[PDB]
């Protein structure tokens, strides 16, 4: 239960964080930004895709190591958002 | 002056010594060409 | 408050806005210098105020003012407030 | 586990070692290798007698090796128990309507990165030509030559590779649009002639790859096109939008390169050399043709991503002098082992811990720089051999001692995108960031052997042959 | 509170001027000493720019769009016998 | 020789009225009442050529520069108005000489140069003593052979034997220590 | 839903979030992290975000936009959250001194009183915590003693840490579960409540609590040290314990001394005995005046142990949160259980953080320091709130801490919170009839380590009364100076100690069979003299001492013992068997010295002085009789394991020469950092890791030498304060820049019978292996300042008072300056000085 409650929760995380960042890079792509975003996409598809296969819960304790892959997304995408800021200021000074 | 045999165990500490006194020096029993020799041999002077 | 005199005053003898003033604060310092230094050269005046806080920064203050090589009609304007341990070089080469 | 202790992949499900070379190894005077009954030893038994009086065990390993046909010396054979164990094929070279091909499909984009839309280049039937040519041109040189003339005349597509790789370096911009032909054909030439060219020993050798060189480019258009321009010299000092040092990360194709005069690089030179002999021993340098050629050959190679020469000449010819000032141009720090007394291997590996220290973390663009009064010991060439050929240093460091020094690299490795551990990361970054510079004199006798037993010593680094000034220049001087 | 940046308060200002809100700066009183300073020169600023019916107004660099029905306002205590660790206003900014 | 000596030792930092006290109560103390020091010490033609220059006229003036004959220690001046200092860089024209600020870009770079090539140095802005330059001040000559060095932050630099160093400041207080006073003789230019 | 911040104990960016001010990055806090998870939830819930500490303006008057009639939390960046009708904030407090009005008119309120609790009705639920075979007689006991004993401590309030009433009540109990009879309850009854008192009102508690009791022990002299036994059901015999195991290798570590078992050692085991057993996991406090006996006694108690794991930390004014979260996380497991992540100690089962110094640590300017806050968290709440953003718990530790009483300064006073939590008491100073045994006890066997079956020394009526006369001389020392003169008269037994030990020193060997009283009187009277004497800076009160000193050793023996040995000097250049360089480890009582003169130390001193001007500046020292003194003094105390120096003296004078000589007169190396222009901290640790790796690594003898010019950040002096009193520098290597430096030292560590990891074994060989000078003028104004500010200072290192030469001496300097009316001329010299000292000569 230890290392399922930290999976669940780490999951979900990954789960919104891509459900908004999908979006933006769709529509503005800057390629310096969608290299990084595409390799979190494979990163992250490539487990709902084995997720879809089985979907019994105690799958995820049983997987190929899925921890690093978890942090590095999440890592990832914390980057992406500092290379972000630029744009969240351009759009703070479109809408007062 | 000062003149030293090759196999002697205060060569380096001599070798310094005449270096920077300014003497002329002769070295007695060679066995070649030393590897310690080569930039004193050659010009390497840095300035200060 | 002298500075509505001072701006009646630069209003007066002067025209089209040459008036430039800096206040003393939390990184404003190292703009104040360059400030001196190109209304030095402009000729135009300048008005610093509350020297009195930042008590560690007055000998950078007369070295600069010891080194320029002013125009005519600059004229340098101060505000200090009453306080123990001020330096005296630039209360010997000052009028009060 | 039980049954004994165990090694089992991190994070993953099947770990491959990819052994580069099987033939190279070292027999004993019976004709056993231990490297390969070792290996014998694990895909029989799967496991292995470690140190300190204890079997231990694998789980989850393949072995994929690699290998080249025992045609040159150094090349031994392989036992018939380790080769009927595991499985194996072969393969040939691509030949020329393969390579005409593929150089083709790699000469029109790295053309067509600029002037795609213009008169005579794009159609790429005359792409498809110029790779045939430069096949056609590669064909005939290895039909000419061999390699029982001396240890390195290598001839491997590699040289190709690199070649039209090189192409990136020029201002290709035909903005400003020529006649166009000649412009890009001289610098096709003069590239071709500073890769196979400047490697060739006797003079009537050279005259002969001259008449090849020449009969190509005149069979494939006319006569006379690559005329007078033999005292051009393409060097970094001078380009478009000013080459002109900081900048301490390396661009991904070097420096980028421009047209030059004889007289004006003599005065950047004079420049350079006034400025070095500011903090430096005052030089009484003289300039004549040959030594103009060497400090553009010298520059056009240090001033790449990972590269490394071998200077091969006579004694008394100023080489140490002219790569120590292109080295104080480039802004690159030179460093050489002072040699005492008491000369070791350990004082070396501490000067080797001391420049991949510096290299492989400040990201700082080094040269090193040993010569042929130093190597006192001979496993030294064996080290620069694996530090040439792969990047890394074998049995160097410890374990401990990679944490803490790596400690400070994982943020870029995170911010990059480059992935696995901490290591390839530090390797590859020295593999970016360190330059080798070896000095050896021609007609020592021991410079046959230590060109043969160390074949990454003439495949990593370009080698210059630096012997003889000419007649002309001895008159003049 | 705490001392915040004068960037920090000057990016506050940006958002007041362009949308036309009233900062009700509550506990104007508790703050750092020279940040005061820095503020008092944006105040004087913007009241410039209210008083002379300015369109475009300009601090932080950039040439920020000041609104007509604008305001701001603050409340404070007099730092009397007992209430806590709060330091004196300037004189120049009282006088704004 | 004492009353020469003591006075240079002593008295280049106090007032005028200590100045007076004390000479007189030496002079009485030894019993020649008579035998003045500054007629005993220097002659006419260096006055009045000392005087040619811009050197101020007082007897403070005259005393202070009387008191920088002194080479055991380095000489400190005190000097609110530059004339002593413009003075003293008038007749060290002969010398080799390098002038240098205090608050300035090649600081130590120049006082390398001048520790090497043997100037003799002057430094204009002092607002107190340096912490560079303590052992410099001190004796501090490690002997490579017949030469020796001296330590200036992280070099090792050989310190020629035609090293001289004098320093201004235009403000009493700031700055000396207790500790880089004893070696270091103060000279205060003053208006009487 | 409950969340629990503790406000205080971290510090206030991590609370409330702050900005990274060159990035424009909002890092976020702990209750802006609570904020958002409750502001999440739906509106079927209820939340109680509760701050259990102290209060203070400047942090609680951020949340009067959130306690407003609005209800709004705002960042710093502009970021605004709001609140719905569901959340709550609770504040449990201690009381509202420093509180503004506006906060206080702000919200709610509950007030309790100390006349509302029911004492009875925490009585009763302790006892329904007992196994049921002795409940019987504790509640008849309890129900007719425990309320007059309790009621008279309270009229008494002679007690000497402040505490409420509860826990004055936990005091009393927790030292009696598990009495048998009712003569052994009235005893727990006095070491329950009696702890707190001092001794001018315990004497009085115990007459009133036996005399009250039953009967009257054989104790009726000294009441204070009864011992109840088991076996026969005896009442009280104070008896002395003597050890008979003494060598000389007991005291080879400077450390694990010989414990005399007194009566009083006994009175702290027998109080020690029932709190560090594995049934009551406790927490408690001794007290002590400084230098008294708590550490050794506490270790002592340790070693009683079975499978424990100590971890000594010395705090002081700049201890924090991290540093003693780093000396938990060296020895100490990371497992990852439920509900949050813990720590467990490695290997072992009570894990014991020893806290040295409690009163020490730094107040804000409210009164509330920020390391009793986190301990308060810690014994309250069993975990802190780690950083990056995640709770952690702990499992198996306890908190054993020590203080000194709080007279002198820099010594605050603890908030009743920490104080009624935990358990503490007192201990008194070990008085003459003590200290003459345990020093006859030490003085026998040093002695009789040599010359043991001879004429005088032996038949130990003597050895006692050598130790009799030294404490009179300690005891009239203490009655002529005190600390409000200067900042270090320092008088602890630490001196004793020393003192005593100083003896393994001296070719003590009497073959040649002297008088032999006063070849081992001047000995003793010389190491006494260099001890206590040259720390004492008038020149009326060296004459005092004098008379002191001498009047002990006249009114012990006759007259004219000490009479003229001035002319002597104690160095290492010259000894029995040739002292005389090799041999880079040094001996448990340094190199041994021997008698010398004055001459013959000249030829020594021109000879190691021409060596030194070979290959440095040559020197033109000369020579008078105060230069021989210091350069023996010198001598004789950087050749001791472990000695560092201050030099208070006067500008000028030689001292970095002459301590640079002794260095390479011994070979020790001498290092001083070289300042720059870019001065930084950074610079100073990176010297200081260069010297701490060469000397705790390559055992070489090391003298470091920091002077006045060099001190250019004022944190120099907290590090070298440090680096002086344990033997570590806090905050310096990280994690794994240790095992690859310390890895070639577990062999050395596993043949010398050292256990434990390998860090304490680094610090040991530092602490043996580094020499620390610090050269300071004495006229400077921040002297004062810099040796108040910094305790061990002035308790580590031994402080010669250097300042002033003799009028004898600047006559001889010109006399020396002649041939290298006569004498007219040198006193006319010595008149104009003498003149010339009232304006800084
Ligand atoms: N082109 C040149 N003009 C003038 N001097 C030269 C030239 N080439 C070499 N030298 C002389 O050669 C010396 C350096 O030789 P070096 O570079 O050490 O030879 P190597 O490279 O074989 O070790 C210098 O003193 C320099 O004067
Ligand atoms: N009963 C005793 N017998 C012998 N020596 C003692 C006794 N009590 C105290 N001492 C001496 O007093 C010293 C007490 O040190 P300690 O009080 O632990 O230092 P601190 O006050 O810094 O904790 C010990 O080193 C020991 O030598
Ligand atoms: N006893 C002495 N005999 C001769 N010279 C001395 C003596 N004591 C000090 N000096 C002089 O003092 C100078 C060194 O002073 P220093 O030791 O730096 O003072 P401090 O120890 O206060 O820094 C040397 O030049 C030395 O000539």
């Amino acid at each position: 239960l230890a290392e399922l409650d930290e999976y669940l929760q780490n999951l979900n995380h990954i789960q919104r964080k891509w459900v908004y960042l999908e979006p933006i890079f769709g529509r503005g792509a800057l390629p310096k930004e969608q290299t990084r975003f595409n390799r979190v996409d494979e990163d992250f598809r490539s487990i709902m895709t084995d997720i879809k296969k089985d979907n019994r819960v105690t799958t995820l304790t049983t997987h190929a190591g899925i921890r690093n892959s978890l942090l590095t997304i999440l890592d990832q995408l914390q980057r992406c958002q500092r290379s972000l800021n630029e744009f969240l200021e351009e759009k703070r000074s479109a809408f007062p | 002056l000062e003149v030293i045999n090759q196999q002697d165990s205060n060569f380096i500490t001599a070798l310094e010594l005449a270096v920077r006194f300014g003497k002329t020096l002769i070295i007695q029993e060679m066995d070649g060409v030393e590897p310690v020799l080569y930039p004193l041999l050659r010009r390497d002077l840095v300035a200060q | 408050d002298p500075s509505q005199e001072l701006q009646e005053l630069a209003n007066a003898e002067r025209s089209g806005e040459c008036y430039h003033q800096v206040a003393m604060g939390q990184g404003q310092a190292d703009l104040a210098i360059q400030m001196l230094k190109e209304c030095a050269r402009n000729g135009d005046w300048l008005c610093l105020k509350n020297l009195h806080l930042v008590v560690s920064w007055l000998p950078v203050l007369e070295k600069e003012l010891n080194t320029l090589q002013p125009k005519d009609t600059f004229r340098l304007w101060l505000t200090a407030e009453v306080h123990p341990n001020f330096t005296p070089i630039l209360l010997q080469s000052s009028l009060k | 586990t039980n049954t004994g202790r165990v090694y089992r992949p991190k994070d993953c499900e099947r770990l491959v070692l990819y052994l580069k070379d099987i033939n190279l190894p070292k027999l004993d005077k019976w004709g056993t290798s231990t490297l390969v009954a070792f290996l014998q030893q694990v895909l029989t038994y799967q496991g292995f007698y470690d140190e300190n009086l204890e079997w231990v065990g694998l789980e989850n390993i393949q072995i994929v090796a690699s290998m080249s046909a025992g045609g040159r010396l150094g090349r031994h054979k392989l036992t018939t128990r380790f080769t009927s164990i595991v499985r194996l094929c072969s393969i040939d070279y691509p030949e020329r309507e393969q390579l005409q091909t593929i150089y083709g499909a790699y000469l029109e984009p790295v053309l067509h990165k600029n002037l795609k839309n213009h008169s005579i280049w794009g159609s790429s039937s005359k792409i498809y030509l110029l790779a045939g040519s430069m096949v056609q041109v590669y064909e005939q040189v290895r039909a000419k030559f061999t390699v029982d003339d001396y240890s390195h005349y290598f001839f491997t597509p590699c040289i190709l590779t690199q070649w039209v790789l090189g192409l990136f370096r020029y201002d290709l911009e035909g903005g400003s649009s020529n006649h166009p032909l000649d412009y890009v054909l001289e610098i096709v030439a003069y590239e071709a002639r500073r890769l196979f060219r400047d490697k060739i020993v006797g003079a009537k050798e050279l005259h002969l790859f001259d008449i090849i060189l020449t009969s190509v480019f005149q069979g494939d258009w006319g006569s006379d096109i690559l005329d007078n321009m033999s005292d051009s010299f393409y060097v970094t000092w001078g380009a478009r939008h000013n080459s002109g040092a900081p900048g301490q990360p390396l661009p991904p194709h070097g420096k980028p390169l421009g047209k030059l005069n004889s007289t004006d690089l003599k005065d950047v030179i004079k420049k350079g050399l006034i400025h070095y002999g500011r903090d430096n021993q005052n030089l009484d340098i003289l300039l004549f043709h040959e030594v103009l050629e060497y400090m553009s050959r010298i520059d056009r190679v240090l001033s790449f991503p990972g590269g490394s020469l071998l200077l091969a000449g006579r004694s008394g010819v100023g080489r140490r002098t002219i790569t120590s000032l292109v080295s104080h141009m480039h802004g690159a720090v030179l460093f050489s082992p002072k040699i005492s007394r008491g000369y070791e291997l350990k004082q070396f590996k501490n000067d080797l811990k001391h420049v991949l220290q510096l290299a492989g973390i400040e990201a700082q663009q080094v040269v090193l720089l040993l010569e042929d009064y130093q190597f006192v010991h001979p496993t030294f060439l064996e080290m620069i051999n694996s530090l040439l050929s792969s990047g890394e240093v074998p049995g160097l460091y410890t374990l401990e001692e990679l944490e803490p020094l790596l400690l400070p690299l994982k943020d870029q490795a995170s911010q990059d995108g480059f992935f696995g551990p901490v290591f390839n990361y530090f390797t590859y970054r020295i593999q970016q960031n360190l330059h080798i510079v070896l000095i050896m004199d021609s007609a020592n006798s021991n410079f046959m052997i230590n060109c043969e037993s160390n074949p990454a010593l003439h495949k990593k680094c370009q080698v210059l042959w630096m012997e003889g000034w000419s007649n002309s220049s001895m008159k003049k001087i | 509170d705490e001392g915040i940046d004068v960037k920090s308060m000057g990016r506050i200002f940006v958002g007041l001027v362009k949308c036309g809100a009233w900062g009700c700066f509550d506990e104007f009183n508790r703050l750092e000493e020279s940040v005061l300073s820095a503020v008092s020169m944006q105040i004087q600023t913007i009241q410039d720019a209210l008083k002379n019916h300015r369109t475009v107004c300009e601090l932080l660099g950039k040439e920020v769009e000041v609104n007509s029905n604008s305001g701001i306002f603050i409340t404070m205590n007099p730092a009397g016998k007992g209430y806590g660790g709060r330091q004196k206003l300037p004189d120049n900014l009282k006088q704004l | 020789a004492q009353l020469a000596a003591a006075f240079i030792t002593y008295l280049s930092a106090a007032p005028e009225s200590l100045r007076k006290t004390c000479l007189e109560e030496w002079t009485k103390s030894a019993g020649l009442e008579k035998f003045d020091l500054r007629r005993f010490l220097c002659t006419e033609s260096e006055q009045l050529i000392w005087k040619s220059e811009g050197l101020p006229s007082d007897d403070l003036s005259i005393e202070n520069a009387l008191v920088i004959l002194q080479s055991r220690v380095c000489p400190f001046l005190i000097d609110p108005s530059s004339q002593a200092t413009e003075w003293l860089k008038t007749h060290l024209k002969d010398s080799r000489l390098e002038v240098i600020n205090q608050q300035d870009s090649n600081f130590i770079t120049a006082l390398e140069l001048a520790v090497r090539f043997g100037k003799t140095l002057i430094i204009q802005e002092m607002d107190g003593v340096e912490p560079v330059l303590y052992p410099l001040l001190r004796r501090d000559l490690v002997a490579q052979g017949p030469r020796y060095v001296v330590q200036i932050g992280d070099k090792i630099i050989d310190y020629n034997e035609e090293f001289r160093l004098f320093l201004s400041t235009r403000n009493p207080n700031p700055f000396i220590p207790p500790d880089a006073a004893s070696i270091v003789t103060e000279v205060n230019f003053t208006t009487t | 839903k409950q969340y629990t911040m503790n406000p205080k104990a971290m510090p206030r960016y991590q609370l409330l979030g702050h900005i990274d001010m060159d990035t424009r990055e909002w890092s976020d806090g702990v209750l802006t992290n609570s904020a958002r998870q409750v502001v999440r939830e739906p509106q079927d819930v209820s939340s109680w975000i509760i701050c259990d500490g102290d209060i203070d303006p400047e942090w609680i008057e951020s949340l009067n936009s959130v306690l407003d009639d609005n209800r709004l939390l705002t960042m710093p960046s502009g970021e605004r959250i709001q609140f719905g009708p569901n959340v709550n904030f609770v504040f449990e407090t201690h009381d509202l001194s420093c509180a503004s009005p506006a906060t206080i008119s702000r919200m709610g309120m509950i007030f309790l009183s100390d006349e509302e609790t029911d004492l009875n009705s925490l009585i009763k639920s302790w006892l329904r915590n007992q196994p049921a075979e002795y409940r019987n007689n504790l509640e008849n006991w309890i129900g007719d003693y425990f309320e007059k004993a309790l009621q008279w401590v309270l009229k008494q309030n002679d007690y000497v840490v402040e505490t409420s009433l509860v826990g004055t009540v936990m005091n009393g109990l927790s030292h009696l579960h598990g009495c048998r009879d009712h003569d052994e309850f009235i005893i727990n009854l006095i070491r329950g409540l009696g702890g707190n008192l001092n001794m001018k009102s315990r004497l009085e508690f115990t007459k009133e609590v036996f005399h009250w009791a039953r009967e009257s022990p054989p104790d009726f002299h000294k009441p204070m040290d009864t011992y109840y036994d088991s076996t026969r059901g005896r009442l009280a015999t104070y008896v002395l314990k003597k050890p008979e195991d003494l060598t000389a290798d007991d005291f080879s570590n400077g450390l694990t001394l010989p414990v005399i078992q007194t009566p009083d050692m006994q009175r702290g085991l027998d109080y020690f005995k029932p709190w560090l057993s594995s049934d009551t996991k406790q927490p408690f406090i001794l007290v002590g005046p400084e230098g008294c006996g708590k550490g050794m006694l506490l270790r002592y108690a340790f070693s009683q142990l079975r499978s424990t794991q100590i971890a000594t930390v010395h705090c002081s004014a700049q201890t924090t949160s991290r540093h003693l979260l780093q000396k938990l996380s060296q020895t100490c497991m990371v497992i990852s259980t439920n509900t949050g992540r813990v720590y467990r100690p490695k290997d072992c089962e009570r894990l014991v953080l020893y806290l040295k110094d409690i009163n020490l640590p730094k107040l804000d300017k409210w009164g509330t320091s920020t390391l009793v806050a986190f301990l308060q968290q810690v014994l309250t709440y069993q975990g802190f709130y780690d950083e990056n953003l995640e709770w952690v718990g702990l499992e198996n530790i306890q908190i054993v801490a020590s203080m000194s009483a709080g007279g002198r300064l820099g010594r605050h006073k603890l908030t009743t919170r920490f104080t009624s939590i935990v358990r503490l008491c007192s201990i008194d100073y070990p008085e003459r009839e003590q200290l003459q045994t345990i020093y006859g006890a030490y003085l026998e066997p040093v002695l009789h380590k040599n010359l043991k079956n001879h004429s005088i020394w032996g038949s130990s009526s003597k050895i006692y009364l050598l130790a009799g006369s030294m404490v009179q001389v300690y005891e009239q020392v203490r009655a002529k100076f005190t600390v409000d003169d200067y900042s270090h008269y320092f008088f602890t037994p630490c001196i004793l100690t020393q003192w005593v030990l100083g003896l393994f020193r001296y070719d003590l060997e009497g073959g040649s069979s002297n008088h032999p009283l006063d070849y081992v009187l001047e000995i003793v009277a010389y190491e006494a003299r260099r001890l206590f004497r040259d720390k004492i800076v008038g020149a009326k009160e060296l004459h005092l001492f004098d008379i002191i000193l001498t009047s002990v050793f006249q009114g012990d023996w006759g007259s004219d013992i000490l009479d003229n040995m001035s002319d002597s000097f104690y160095v290492t250049w010259g000894a029995r068997h040739n002292s005389g360089a090799p041999g880079q480890p040094l001996p448990p009582h340094g190199k041994p010295l021997g008698k010398l003169n004055s001459t013959d130390l000249k030829d020594v001193i021109k000879k190691g002085l021409i060596h030194y001007g070979r290959d440095n500046q040559n020197l033109d020292i000369l020579l008078f009789h105060e230069v021989l003194e210091y350069m023996s003094r010198i001598d004789r105390v950087l050749s001791f394991p472990g000695g560092s120096l201050l030099l208070a003296g006067r500008s000028g004078v030689g001292r970095r020469t002459i301590t640079s000589l002794v260095s390479h007169m011994h070979g020790a190396v001498l290092f001083s950092p070289k300042i720059s222009r870019g001065y930084e901290l950074k610079q100073f640790k990176n010297d200081l890791k260069h010297v701490l790796q060469l000397a705790g690594i390559e055992a070489q003898q090391v003298v470091l030498l920091l002077e006045d010019y060099q001190f250019v950040h004022p944190t120099f002096l907290e590090m070298i304060n440090s680096l002086l009193s344990s033997g570590e520098v806090p905050g310096l290597y990280t994690l794994e820049e240790l095992e690859p430096l310390l890895l070639p030292l577990k062999d050395q560590a596993s043949q010398d019978g050292f256990f434990g990891p390998v860090f304490n074994y680094f610090t040991y060989r530092i602490q043996q292996n580094l020499h620390i000078v610090l050269i300071m003028d004495s006229a400077n104004s921040n002297f004062m300042i810099n040796c108040e500010s910094n305790p061990a200072l002035h308790k580590k290192c031994q402080v010669l008072w250097m300042e002033g030469w003799s009028n004898s001496s600047m006559k001889k300097i010109p006399e020396m300056l002649f041939s290298e009316v006569d004498p007219d001329f040198l006193k006319s010299f010595l008149l104009i000085h003498e003149s010339c000292k009232a304006y800084g000569a």
